[PDB]
């Protein structure tokens, strides 16, 4: 109960000095020195950076619209193009099943009145559920 | 500036322009907590009266306690 | 009268002062309170009283 | 300003139509099938009313008055 | 529809330009030279960091609880402090309720057989749900 | 290695932790409903065999073998 915490934080202490990247260990260096927590101040210069490239975003995507519109884009099309299209087919086909089953909030279709699956219904070991 | 229906006051100008235009300027003697001053958002450098307390997260408190307020009897209901 | 007062320029500088700081949590119980009623209320496991055409307030007051 | 090297941002409006889409499909299917079961109900009330009429009648016939 | 995106792309560009920051600006003006997204490489940046980061969070737990059991903490209690363990508390009682909630799989807890409230169970208009 | 000023980490945990204890709540709520319920229906199981037995020994009686 206390030896494992002592061994848990001894492996992460080695794991934490062995990395050799020279801003991470600034930073947690700073951070001790301060007694602040670095991986809050970095989730928080995320926020704060996304919140300041909403619109930055929005130009990006009308870029974009243009670049494709114009056809471009298609004028240098490539085998890796083809692989990340079919990427994003793949991630909206899996999106829109998600989104329908959230939208019917079941994950089978629902069972119609006149059909005779109704008895199923009825015969519901737990009518709560 | 407004917030709903409470608006910022604003200082008249005193000085005429041919007074003013012999001021000169020094940043350096203003307090830190307001330096390039600005009309439109005189608090923009104010501090903060709890540090790290930010505004969001007093919204999020308030929604919490109304979640609570409106779902603890769902969880640890009483009898009559 | 509305005169003056510390008005925050943004939702950001509510923090700036214990009192907008009480108004925003208000204002956070109050905008939070109606989801909740969405939750709750709109529930699929919510089930109306079966004894409700037994009694209402409509034939009390009539 | 060179041409974008990539379309993330694209891709996620895209993501997000599709959700959009999907969840449109899944609430419209609940719609019509809690309409019908209403509709079903409302028959179902209307055959006890009519079982219930026809039992008076019976009765009334019984009573012979 | 055309019209309407020009404006919205313009009021973005407007935004954008607006904003003073030096860091942000540079960062944009690079990504725009290099034809980059800003945006996601922060993004990448800030897991790369997060995941740099985990066994700094496991160190930083186990100080943390050393400082509250020694009783340090408490030494210097003050009312900001109160503030802050109030907020905690807080969130934990919601964080409860809504487990429980999810838990349960039921906003309401679930009728018994021998309840009288069965009947309203039976006589629901939709099954299905 | 100053003193922590912040206890975020120590935070996150008991945030965790609650969310868990709520779910473990739940569950044992939830599961105790399906077992009364399980030996609800094996009561009305047999009780319609039980019927269904005195149904058919009255017809046996009326058979008069
Ligand atoms: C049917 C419909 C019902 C609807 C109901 C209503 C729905 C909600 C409506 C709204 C209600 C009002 C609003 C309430 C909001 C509450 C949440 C909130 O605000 O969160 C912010 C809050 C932090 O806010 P803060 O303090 O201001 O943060 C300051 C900084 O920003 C800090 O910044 P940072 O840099 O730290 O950022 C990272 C930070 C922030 O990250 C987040 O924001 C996380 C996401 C926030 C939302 C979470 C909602 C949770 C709701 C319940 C669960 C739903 C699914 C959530 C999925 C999340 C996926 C990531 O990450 C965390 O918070 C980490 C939390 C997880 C810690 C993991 C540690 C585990 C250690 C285990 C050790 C065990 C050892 C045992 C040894 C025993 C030996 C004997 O974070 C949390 O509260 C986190 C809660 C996580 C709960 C997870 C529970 C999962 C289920 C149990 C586990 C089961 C599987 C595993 C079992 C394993 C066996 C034990
Ligand atoms: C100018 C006027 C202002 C209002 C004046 C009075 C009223 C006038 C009317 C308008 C009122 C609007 C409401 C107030 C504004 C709220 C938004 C805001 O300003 O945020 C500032 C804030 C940035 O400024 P900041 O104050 O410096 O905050 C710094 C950071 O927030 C950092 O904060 P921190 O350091 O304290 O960190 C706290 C902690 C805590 O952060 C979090 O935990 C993130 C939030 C998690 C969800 C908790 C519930 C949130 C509330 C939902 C329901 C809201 C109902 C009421 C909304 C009413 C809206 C009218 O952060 C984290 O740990 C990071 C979170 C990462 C996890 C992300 C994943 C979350 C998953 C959640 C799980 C639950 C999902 C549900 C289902 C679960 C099933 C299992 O923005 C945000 O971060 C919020 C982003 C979300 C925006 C939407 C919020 C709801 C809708 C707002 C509508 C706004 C309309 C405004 C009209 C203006 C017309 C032009
Ligand atoms: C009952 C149980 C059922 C269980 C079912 C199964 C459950 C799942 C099991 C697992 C299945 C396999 C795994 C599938 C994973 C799929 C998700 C995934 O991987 O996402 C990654 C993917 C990005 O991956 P990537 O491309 O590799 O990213 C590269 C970089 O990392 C990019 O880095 P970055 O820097 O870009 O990072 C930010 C990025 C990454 O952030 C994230 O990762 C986001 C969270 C990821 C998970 C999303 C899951 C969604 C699932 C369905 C919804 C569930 C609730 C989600 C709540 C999310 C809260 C934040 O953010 C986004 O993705 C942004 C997306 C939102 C865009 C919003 C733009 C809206 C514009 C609207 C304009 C309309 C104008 C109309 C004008 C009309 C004029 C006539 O992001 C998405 O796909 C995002 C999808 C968001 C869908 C939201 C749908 C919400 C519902 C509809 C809206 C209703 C309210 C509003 C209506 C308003 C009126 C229209
Ligand atoms: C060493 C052995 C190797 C294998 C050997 C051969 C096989 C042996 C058999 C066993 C294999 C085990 C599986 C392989 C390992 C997988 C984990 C891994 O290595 O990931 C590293 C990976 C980093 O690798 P990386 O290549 O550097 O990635 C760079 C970044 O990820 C950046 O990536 P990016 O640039 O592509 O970004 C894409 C984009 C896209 O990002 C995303 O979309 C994020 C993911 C979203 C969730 C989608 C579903 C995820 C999958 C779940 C189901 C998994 C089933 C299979 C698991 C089997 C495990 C045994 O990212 C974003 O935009 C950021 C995401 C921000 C959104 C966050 C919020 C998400 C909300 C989700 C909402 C839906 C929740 C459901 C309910 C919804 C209700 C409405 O770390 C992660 O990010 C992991 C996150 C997930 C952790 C849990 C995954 C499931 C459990 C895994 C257990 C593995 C145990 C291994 C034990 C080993 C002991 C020695
Ligand atoms: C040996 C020692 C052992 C010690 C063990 C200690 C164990 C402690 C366990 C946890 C206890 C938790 C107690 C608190 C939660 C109580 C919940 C409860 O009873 O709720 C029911 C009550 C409701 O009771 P109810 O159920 O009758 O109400 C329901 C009413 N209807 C039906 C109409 C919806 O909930 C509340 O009233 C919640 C109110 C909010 C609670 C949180 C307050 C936080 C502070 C906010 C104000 C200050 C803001 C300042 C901002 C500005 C600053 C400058
Ligand atoms: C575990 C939670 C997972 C969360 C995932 C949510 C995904 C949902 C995706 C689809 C949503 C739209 C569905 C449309 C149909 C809903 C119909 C309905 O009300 O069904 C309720 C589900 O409704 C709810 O419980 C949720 C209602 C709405 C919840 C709102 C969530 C929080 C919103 C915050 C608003 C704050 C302001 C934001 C402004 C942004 C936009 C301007 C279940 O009951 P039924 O079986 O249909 O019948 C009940 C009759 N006895
Ligand atoms: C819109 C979705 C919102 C998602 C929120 C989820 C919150 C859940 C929190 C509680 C979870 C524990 C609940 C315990 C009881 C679960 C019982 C159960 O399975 O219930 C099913 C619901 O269960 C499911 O459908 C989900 C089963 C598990 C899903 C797992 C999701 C993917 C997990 C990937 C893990 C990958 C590896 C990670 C390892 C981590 C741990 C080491 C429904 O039950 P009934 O309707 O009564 O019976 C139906 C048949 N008559």
């Amino acid at each position: 109960l206390c030896n494992a915490a002592s061994k848990v934080q001894a492996r992460s202490a080695k794991k934490l000095a062995a990395l050799t990247d020279a801003g991470i260990q600034k930073t947690i260096s700073e951070h001790n020195a301060n007694g602040t927590d670095a991986a809050v101040s970095s989730t928080k210069r995320y926020l704060a950076e996304q919140r300041q490239l909403f619109h930055y975003r929005v130009v990006r995507f009308f870029d974009e619209c243009h670049y494709i519109i114009s056809g471009e884009y298609f004028a240098q099309y490539t085998k890796v193009n083809l692989i990340w299209d079919l990427r994003f087919l793949t991630k909206l086909v899996v999106l829109f099943l998600i989104g329908t089953v959230l939208g019917r909030q079941s994950i089978f279709p629902p069972i119609d009145p006149d059909s005779p699956l109704v008895e199923a219904l009825v015969t519901k070991v737990n009518p709560n559920y | 500036y407004n917030m709903l229906v409470f608006r910022d006051p604003k200082r008249r100008p005193q000085l005429s322009e041919e007074e003013r235009a012999k001021v000169v300027v020094n940043q350096a003697e203003w307090p830190e907590e307001f330096k390039d001053f600005d009309p439109d958002d005189p608090y923009k450098n104010s501090p903060e009266i709890i540090k790290g307390m930010s505004s969001w997260n007093l919204f999020l408190w308030g929604v919490e306690c109304a979640f609570i307020y409106q779902f603890y009897e769902l969880v640890f209901p009483k009898s009559i | 009268m509305l005169l003056g007062g510390f008005v925050p320029r943004r939702f950001s500088q509510f923090n700036r002062d214990p009192c907008w700081m009480f108004f925003i949590f208000s204002v956070g119980f109050w905008l939070g309170e109606y989801p909740a009623m969405m939750i709750k209320y709109n529930a699929r496991d919510l089930v109306y009283d079966p004894h409700r055409y037994v009694w209402s307030h409509h034939d009390d007051h009539h | 300003k060179a041409a974008p090297k990539t379309l993330h941002q694209v891709r996620n409006v895209a993501y997000f139509f599709a959700a959009w889409l999907g969840v449109q499909k899944g609430y419209i299917e609940k719609s019509a099938n809690d309409r019908l079961w209403v509709e079903h109900q409302r028959k179902v009330r209307q055959q006890n009313v009519e079982r219930q009429q026809a039992l008076d009648s019976i009765k009334l016939m019984q009573q012979g008055v």
